């Protein structure tokens, strides 16, 4: 997945996510177009595959032709009652896409952060099934204690989780920020 | 520097991208011809994430007629897929058989006849260059080229792009993508009929098929990119939130934060770590009581998914699932009530 955010001049405003599901897709590049197919089939769910340990399959998101598979990507904005854009915001990361973007939305929106930190701002992760609270490595410890004193099982993500790209309008103008875990920069006029 | 700015602003997951976005919207596009220019740049520098081989969403927002809109630009089974055509994760995750119908190009068409200024040529110039000339590889590219060595270098059509000397490349080296300028090129060109209905379409066809897929020509001749006109909006203080419904995943962000709102949160709750935890915690089980439901979502031209949605975002609802918040404990599975079907 990819996520990109965008505001014009005229306050007009685009929230993109794109993906080819895996790193590379299926793995199927073109010799003659260049072009990497990707492996979205997976991304239904299946009356066989084993999902994880004790995942069972979801009938909604069966394989039918012609349909879509669910997806965790939510390309969002925001706007206030004036008509004026507040924020563009999304994510990249698998299924860590909509916790990360309610984390960016609430640590910018109620905690006061800066667009900046809160793309920065250290994240977790909890999907149900499986059934386990991931943090990153340089999440504040006092959260992973009080986490682990309320009975969460913790464990430390070894990469990183997910990616944020984000506008928020300021009395100064137009904040943007690219999340470092990808090493990605903003640019604006 | 600051990366605050008066008149206009790209945040994209590549310094490179997000320049050539800028410098359409300084040539005179809308938000929409520079996402566009944006996204063709970021399927080369980060090719391991998207690109015209996969499929898209986009919300749109229009200052002047305060409207929103979705386009959706999702890949879809082939029409020779079934339910069962897969036996392990394997099957499911490499070769032809696990393409969908890609939409990418239908989806960039779309939203640039509604909302493009620019010519559709000018779009993909400067993408055309930065593929032909090459460029040194990223952060974000160099970490899922180490994380897939062993496939990428065993996969001969793969090293011929992405290694040099037998090895997959590292940060800073030179990545090259003579091929997809092509074909690039030819969709500046001929437009997005070259991929769907034309002259790329028996090679895209062809190369799946020859990985063991179903792709048929006639599953790329009748893709369609869709509009939506009334994305799922919810309500936060004096702002409203739009994003897309189902199949994605606006129906558990909206679950989310409204279980959350009916805390308050403000700076307070992260100014001492005994509200700073409580805090986390709070997050941590709206998230498992917003996927509980998760579960019951699919394509809503195949699954009957208004009831579902109409939940998700209703705040009494949210409300009744934040009275089921412990502050002292998080709970078992079961306790949040995973659906797999409607009552
Ligand atoms: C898996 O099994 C089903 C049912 O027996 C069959 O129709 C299908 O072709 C198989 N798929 C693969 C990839 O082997
Ligand atoms: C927004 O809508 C107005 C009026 O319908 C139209 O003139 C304009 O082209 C639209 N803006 C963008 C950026 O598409
Ligand atoms: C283009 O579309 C027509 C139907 O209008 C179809 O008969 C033809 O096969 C298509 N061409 C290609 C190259 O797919
Ligand atoms: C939000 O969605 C609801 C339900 O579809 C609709 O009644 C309302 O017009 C929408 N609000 C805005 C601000 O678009
Ligand atoms: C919607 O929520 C109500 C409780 O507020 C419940 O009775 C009903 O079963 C729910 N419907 C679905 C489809 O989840
Ligand atoms: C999931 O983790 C919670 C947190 O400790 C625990 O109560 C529970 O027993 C675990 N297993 C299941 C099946 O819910
Ligand atoms: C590359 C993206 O992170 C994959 C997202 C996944 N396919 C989905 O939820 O749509
Ligand atoms: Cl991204
Ligand atoms: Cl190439
Ligand atoms: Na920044």
């Amino acid at each position: 997945t990819a996520h990109l955010s965008v505001v014009a001049e005229d306050g007009s405003a685009v929230s993109a996510t794109s993906t080819i599901n895996l790193y590379f897709g299926s793995k199927v590049r073109s010799p003659v177009s260049g072009i990497l197919f990707n492996n979205e089939m997976d991304d239904f769910s299946s009356p066989s595959i084993t999902n994880e340990f004790g995942v069972p399959p979801s009938p909604a998101n069966f394989i039918q032709p012609g349909k879509q598979p669910l997806s965790s990507m939510c390309p969002t904005i925001m706007v206030g009652q004036d008509g004026q854009v507040r924020m563009v915001v999304g994510a990249a990361g698998g299924t860590q896409i909509t916790t990360a973007t309610a984390l960016a939305i609430i640590y910018n929106l109620w905690f006061g952060y800066d667009v900046k930190r809160a793309v920065e701002e250290p994240r977790l992760h909890n999907q149900l099934l499986p059934n386990v609270t991931t943090v990153e490595r340089n999440i504040d410890q006092a959260v992973t204690a009080a986490l682990e004193t309320r009975h969460h099982h913790t464990q430390i993500a070894s990469t990183f989780i997910a990616v944020v790209q984000a506008i928020v309008r300021t009395a100064g103008g137009w904040a943007a920020a690219s999340d470092s875990r990808k090493g990605g920069e903003p640019a604006g006029y | 520097d600051n990366h605050v700015y008066t008149r206009a602003a790209v945040a994209a997951d590549a310094k490179q991208c997000s320049k050539i976005g800028r410098d359409a919207l300084r040539d005179g596009g809308s938000a929409v011809d520079a996402a566009i220019a944006a996204l063709l740049c970021v399927g080369l520098m980060n090719a391991h994430s998207m690109g015209i081989g996969g499929g898209l969403f986009l919300t749109i927002y229009n200052s002047t007629t305060r409207k929103a809109e979705v386009i959706n630009a999702r890949e879809v089974a082939p029409r020779l897929a079934f339910a069962t055509m897969f036996n392990s994760s394997e099957q499911s995750q490499k070769g032809g058989l696990s393409v969908a119908v890609p939409g990418e190009i239908r989806g960039y068409e779309l939203a640039h006849q509604r909302h493009g200024r620019l010519p559709w040529a000018r779009l993909f110039q400067p993408s055309i260059q930065l593929a032909r000339q090459g460029f040194p590889v990223g952060k974000g590219l160099a970490a899922a080229l180490e994380n897939k060595r062993t496939v990428i270098e065993q996969q001969p059509v793969l090293c011929e792009v992405f290694c040099r000397d037998r090895k997959v490349l590292r940060e800073g080296e030179r990545l090259t993508l003579p091929q997809l300028a092509d074909t690039y090129e030819t969709l500046a060109i001929e437009g997005a009929q070259a991929f769907y209905n034309g002259s790329l379409t028996a090679q895209i066809v062809k190369d799946i098929q020859a990985a063991g897929g179903i792709v048929t020509a006639e599953d790329l001749n009748n893709y369609r990119a869709e509009l939506i006109e009334h994305p799922l909006n919810i309500s936060l203080g004096d702002a409203v939130l739009y994003m897309p419904s189902a199949p994605l995943s606006g129906p558990v962000l909206a679950l989310i934060l409204n279980i959350l709102k009916g805390y308050n949160f403000s700076r307070e709750s992260v100014e001492s770590p005994e509200q700073k935890g409580l805090t986390y915690h709070r997050i941590v089980e709206a998230f498992r009581f917003a996927y509980a439901k998760r579960t019951l979502l699919g394509d809503p031209k195949f699954v009957d998914v208004t009831e579902v949605v109409r939940n998700m975002t209703s705040e009494f609802f949210a409300a009744q699932l934040r009275a089921q918040i412990s502050d002292d404990t998080t709970h078992p599975i079961s306790y949040y009530k995973p659906e797999f079907y409607t009552p």
